[PDB]
């Protein structure tokens, strides 16, 4: 995250971390249920084998309340493409329940129709991560939040040098230096309604991070909401 | 209807025969007066946590 602010206690209880082997974090997640988390299809090509971690605010010290959980089942979408990035998304069975408690609590699911004509209609949404604080910086070792506006469609489509597919949304910034950036990749984007928050988006890509005329691009949950209710039906 | 201030549901709207009907996320149940949402145990979906 570029600019922003650190979430404080409590604030981004659904925020997951996907860590490898060396356990160092390379991408996010959002806690949809006790067995379940969303994240972006495609962090699962980054890591030869990775854990979940929750609960966490401060990578630089254990503070009790984290737990790593083991993955039983990646379902990532069979219509995903590295090529485009489009169908950015996928679904991580856990081995064990998480335990909700301080800090680990799963974001809400909304439904389709009124999630399009509510939600994304708000004027703005939030994003979270441990990612980039700069461009061409390092990881995050705090979790960080921003709030970012979203993005007429149109605008969005035209500021971007690539396709913006209709599985994908932007949020952001024209000039200012806020924005996601790598790392924060598979995190969560939410929205609040009447102090309930609401599972958006999916970290996904952008041409840089923070840079003049271009916006983060998101995987656009609502489009895949049937298909995340079959994978975790299974 | 829901597009009058979300049809005073606490979360989901539909416009059913005119009529609004509201519902909420898994995790909580509609309350009496059939728009409020009420969690049904701790850490619901959806809420920071104070504890
Ligand atoms: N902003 C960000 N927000 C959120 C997550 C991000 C994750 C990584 C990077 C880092 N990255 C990932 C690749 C991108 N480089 S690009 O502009 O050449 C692109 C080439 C391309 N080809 C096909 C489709 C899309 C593209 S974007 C970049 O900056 C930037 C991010
Ligand atoms: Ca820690």
């Amino acid at each position: 995250i570029v600019g922003g602010q650190e979430c404080k206690d409590g604030e981004c209880p659904w925020q997951a971390l996907l860590i490898n082997e060396e356990n160092e974090g390379f991408c996010g997640g959002t806690i949809l249920s006790e067995f379940y988390i969303l994240t972006a299809a495609h962090c699962l090509y980054q890591a030869k084998r990775f854990k979940v971690r929750v609960g966490d605010r401060n990578t630089e010290q254990e503070e009790g309340g984290e737990a790593v959980h083991e993955v039983e089942v990646v379902i990532k979408h069979n219509r995903f493409t590295k090529e485009t990035y489009d169908f950015d998304i996928a679904v991580l069975r856990l081995k064990t329940p998480i335990t909700f408690r301080m800090n680990v609590a799963p974001a809400c699911l909304p439904e389709r129709d009124w999630a399009e004509s509510t939600l994304m209609t708000q004027k703005t949404g939030i994003v979270s991560g441990f990612g980039r604080t700069h461009e061409k910086g390092r990881q995050s070792t705090r979790l960080k939040m921003l709030e970012v506006p979203y993005v007429d469609r149109n605008s969005c489509k035209l500021s971007s040098s690539f396709i913006i597919t209709q599985n994908m949304f932007c949020a952001g910034y024209d000039t200012k230096q806020e924005d996601a950036c790598q790392g924060d990749s598979g995190g969560p984007h939410v929205t609040r309604f009447k102090d309930t928050y609401f599972v958006t988006g999916i970290v996904s890509w952008g041409e840089g991070c923070a840079r003049k005329g271009k916006y983060g691009i998101y995987t656009k949950v609502t489009a895949f909401l049937k298909w995340i209710d079959r994978s975790m039906k299974t | 209807l829901c597009s009058l201030d979300n049809g005073d549901c606490d979360q989901f709207c539909h416009e059913e025969q005119n009529s609004v009907v509201c519902s909420c996320a898994r995790g909580y149940t509609l309350a009496d007066n059939g728009k409020a949402c009420i969690p049904t145990g701790p850490y619901p979906c959806g809420k920071q946590t104070l504890e």
